């Protein structure tokens, strides 16, 4: 039974040996399915992209950025708000979990902020953690 | 909403 949890799960798996478009277009598929999905959503990708094991972050991030660019308003203002936008500044920031995470992660989320900046303005969150983000010089 | 994180 494919629930957000199942989806992720598999989308994320640190055993796959490549990128499982099939479960991760699944996952952005069904998020929408329901009024509560977009939070649940944005709950297991934060856990997801916050793991030591590298590809399993990375799939979640591309899980994340797959989501992302595609329509809802929903979704994108979940992940354009601090609850979310929290967890990503964690994984980047050397004062929570940056000095253990590895460059590829780190500079995926940063790119990945700067991205919809541009491509969702109205997301007005969003654009404020890339700022301060710069200011801190984590954005070089 | 949670404040923004502080960093």
């Amino acid at each position: 039974p494919e629930t957000l949890e199942a989806r992720i799960n598999r989308a994320t798996n640190p055993l796959n040996k490549e990128l499982d478009w099939a479960s991760i277009n699944g996952f952005c598929e069904q998020l929408n399915e329901d009024f509560e999905g977009p939070p649940l959503a944005t709950r297991l990708l934060a856990h997801k992209i916050q793991s030591p094991q590298e590809w399993e972050a990375i799939q979640a991030l591309t899980v994340l950025e797959t989501c992302m660019k595609s329509c809802g308003k929903r979704f994108h203002d979940e992940v354009g708000k601090f609850r979310f936008l929290n967890e990503l500044i964690k994984v980047v920031s050397p004062k929570y979990l940056g000095s253990r995470t590895s460059e590829k992660v780190k500079n995926k989320i940063l790119e990945l902020l700067y991205s919809w900046t541009v491509g969702l303005p109205e997301e007005v969150k969003i654009a404020e953690a890339y700022q301060m983000l710069k200011k801190q010089g984590i954005v070089k | 909403d949670e404040d923004l994180l502080h960093i």
